[PDB]
């Protein structure tokens, strides 16, 4: 009884909303958590500048996003729309990071 | 008394006021325009630096800096420059 | 009463008197261990290569 | 145990500004890897530069440094 | 009565900063006398190309005060200053709106 | 001409963290020990300390 | 058939030389900066450093290539994997 | 006959350097392409290379010059000089 | 004036073998810092002896299974690209007339 | 004439010590030039950037030898370093 959208027009209202705000997606404290406890694996005692941390926010978000956008393109070559690893791992060898 | 810092922020302004005389800034903008700046001019200066070497030159030249922004930038923007610091330079030697 | 040094070997080195190295392991240490002249000529006689349990006299 | 704070939704999130309709649902796991190793090289300069300077504390200027050095430069940080 | 090098050259950036950072910067023991002319018309003409697109962006956004998304459109938008600065991520600028021509439905 | 020429007899080993009689080291810290526990607990040290005792008696380390 | 090709692939992974004729690469490059300047001159090592690299260039571009082109479950090149490499690496979009 | 020289990367040298990257199959329309490509690659360091020939007042292009314009684009080339 | 004569040499001082002054030399013509210290080239020709003995130990290495006396640029590119460290530490460097590394994907190998 | 200069006679004096009867080809001594001294010209440029970062005057063994550490990327890195710290040991002593 309840109106249902079609699987997939959803994921297009998505990606229009979230293309055009700039706002940051992962949750602020996890992420710093996350650090700090990789800084405290190498280095013990640290303090960090909020200012760092939410620069490291951004530069992982801006690294992402454009990982995502070249997995897109490998997906696309394949003949398909959903991405797998496979799709990741081409792209990150291409790029020169993995091999 | 703490130290003054520096940056580029009343020049970028007043560009600004000089091409949108009703188009202000935000502080996000100004920070980025700072950066902006400093990377493109520590761009040509490092560039810069490695002609002397490599021509076994001392001292930087107008004519040189003249080669150095021709190989960081592209085709137009590039010539634009050249022409708008060759004019800059023509007219600041005609008063000394 | 006796001296008996029991134990996995890990890896051997023998310089051209000659200098020798060698350190062993058991389940809950590691040693490392510079050999005299004799115990060069002890080792080159048995030839000893790595994950070799070995057990050795001290006073012989 | 930290990484599983970058839940499941922000990745979705992440993927719907680069432009992919379908998410399989065994990229998470895998993609957490790549957050978990890009990020290991900026820190290791970020507290390297740090340790430069006999300080303990990391100044959003280190980062920033570390960036550049690896090829990605970014503005209004301080650049 | 003391006349800036840059009114005498009229431009707007200050000649005697980038001769100065020019020389306390380590690129060379000897700095000419117009080299932080050129560089600082140069840089001049940089900043005001790529604020003129930014304050373009903003009109077209009808605001009166330029955010990093304006200047983000107009890197990306423009080709050459896309080109220059490719390998540079603006802060909080976020991407430009791409859908993939497969990707549309029916 | 009035110091102390060099000694000619070896010089012992000791225990860095008991000062008892050593008998082995170890390849990963070049350190010395003589029990199981002592092995543990060395084991337990973090890197400060190790390099404290390495440049106590000064070794090839700094 | 399908193995004289297999053939070819070990021969050249193996020897190392310059897979292009000499002359008609000397040709290309001067042809190519004439519209630069009229009237140049060229050291040898200079044609030499630019086909090496040149060489050097796409065999790479090749191997990205191979990659992507067994990606989509296929053995041929075509265009449409070379345009994928040069965008996904950086040189284009 | 007045025949452009790129033209004159032959179809087996593509073939012989496809071969030495390790492809199996060559569609048909790769030959014409990767010669575009070759073209792009020259257009980025000759144009640097006069450059520097500019700066020095030489009328002759040196190694030197072709491996400091390669240096720049993160491709730097050993055993040529420098 | 008198001098030591045939004085040795700073290289020779620190055990290493690459010219210390002219590494001395080089960095003060080359404008990094306008003062130069003094342990500084000591440590650089230090670095510079650990990479040029591990990439010739491994070069070495790969040209003896060759059956060649003789170190030739192919050597030198088998002995980076097959150790991780230095084909990292050399991503973006040709090296001339040193070939391809040979590889065979599995799906292009017969049957 | 000219002191063309170059480690040919330098990095060859090296060889001995890991392979001595082993030749060196004279392409593979450009190789080794050119390996050299991009080496020393990226540490020097690297410890160069941090000491402006630092606002210092002087670049030290400190220095360099965080430019080291940040250049080397894995075990090279700490084995290079106890290998400089060695020799600037035994230089001041």
């Amino acid at each position: 009884k309840p109106h249902r959208y079609r699987p997939g027009t959803v994921a297009l209202r998505e990606i229009r909303r979230y293309q055009k705000s700039t706002e940051l997606l992962i949750r602020k404290l996890p992420f710093q958590r996350l650090v700090r406890e990789i800084a405290q694996d190498f280095k013990t005692d640290l303090r960090f500048q909020s200012s760092a941390v939410m620069a490291l926010q951004e530069a992982c978000e801006a690294y992402l996003v454009g990982l995502f956008e070249d997995t897109n393109l490998c997906a696309i070559h394949a003949k398909r729309v959903t991405i797998m690893p496979k799709d990741i791992q081409l792209a990150r060898r291409i790029r020169g990071e993995r091999a | 008394k703490r130290s003054r810092k520096e940056s580029y922020s009343i020049y970028v302004y007043k560009v600004l006021k000089q091409v949108h005389p009703d188009t202000g800034i935000s502080s996000k903008a100004m920070g980025i325009m700072n950066s902006f700046v400093n990377d493109i001019f520590e761009r040509i200066a490092g560039e810069a630096s490695r002609l002397a070497h490599y021509n076994k030159r001392s001292t930087i030249t107008s004519r040189e800096i003249q080669t150095a922004v021709r190989l960081l930038l592209p085709g137009e923007l590039a010539k634009h420059a050249v022409s708008e610091g060759t004019k800059a330079v023509t007219k600041y030697t005609s008063a000394k | 009463e006796t001296e008996i040094i029991e134990g996995e070997v890990v890896e051997i080195q023998i310089d051209r008197s000659k200098v020798g190295k060698l350190t062993l392991k058991t389940t809950e240490m590691e040693t490392i261990y510079d050999l005299g002249t004799k115990m060069i000529e002890s080792l080159t006689k048995d030839k000893v290569q790595a994950g070799d349990v070995i057990t050795i006299d001290k006073a012989t | 145990d930290n990484i599983q704070g970058i839940t499941k939704p922000a990745i979705r999130r992440l993927a719907r500004r680069g432009g992919v309709k379908r998410i399989s649902g065994l990229i998470y796991e895998e993609t957490r890897g790549v957050l978990k190793v890009f990020l290991e090289n900026v820190i290791r300069d970020a507290v390297t530069y740090t340790e430069h300077a006999k300080r303990k504390t990391v100044t959003a200027m280190d980062v920033v440094y570390a960036l550049k050095r690896q090829g990605r430069t970014l503005y209004g940080f301080g650049g | 009565k003391a006349k800036t090098r840059s009114s005498r050259a009229g431009l707007q950036f200050p000649v005697g900063r980038v001769h100065r950072l020019l020389r306390k910067g380590n690129y060379s023991e000897r700095v000419g006398a117009g080299a932080p002319v050129y560089l600082a018309a140069v840089l001049e003409y940089l900043t005001a190309e790529i604020l003129e697109l930014a304050g373009n962006a903003a009109r077209d956004n009808k605001k009166t005060r330029i955010i990093p998304r304006h200047l983000q459109l107009a890197i990306r938008n423009d080709e050459e200053l896309n080109k220059l600065l490719g390998r540079v991520t603006i802060a909080q600028g976020g991407v430009l709106p791409n859908i993939q021509a497969v990707l549309l439905p029916k | 001409s009035i110091d102390a020429p060099p000694s000619f007899k070896p010089a012992k080993k000791y225990s860095d963290v008991s000062g008892l009689l050593a008998n082995y080291t170890d390849p990963q810290s070049k350190l010395r020990f003589s029990t199981i526990e002592e092995f543990s607990y060395i084991r337990r040290l973090p890197s400060d300390v190790v390099t404290g005792y390495l440049a106590l008696r000064k070794a090839t380390s700094i």
